[PDB]
């Protein structure tokens, strides 16, 4: 952490 | 600081719970796949655009379940 995926991934959810 | 880490640990709960829902989905374990879905949604400040992709990507019926759970 942090790790791209995660923080793409979380990005993408616009949560 | 503690920011970043309290973010970091959401962060990653957040993608490890979708990719085990995920798989428990392929598996066809539809019940444990949405119980994962559903802590993933739980830790998601402004989830009204995940539950529309999860919509989108999940059985109307298991939606419905989805929904039901939270």
């Amino acid at each position: 952490g942090p790790r791209l995926s995660r923080l793409l991934s979380y990005a993408g959810s616009g949560c | 600081g503690s920011d970043l880490k309290d973010a970091e640990a959401v962060q990653k709960f957040f993608l490890e719970e979708i990719q085990l829902g995920e798989e428990l989905l392929a598996q066809g374990d539809y019940e444990k796949g949405v119980d994962h879905l559903t802590n993933a949604i739980a830790v998601c400040g402004q989830p009204q655009q995940l539950l529309q992709v999860l919509q989108q990507t999940l059985p109307p019926p298991v939606f419905q379940m989805l929904l039901t759970k939270l």
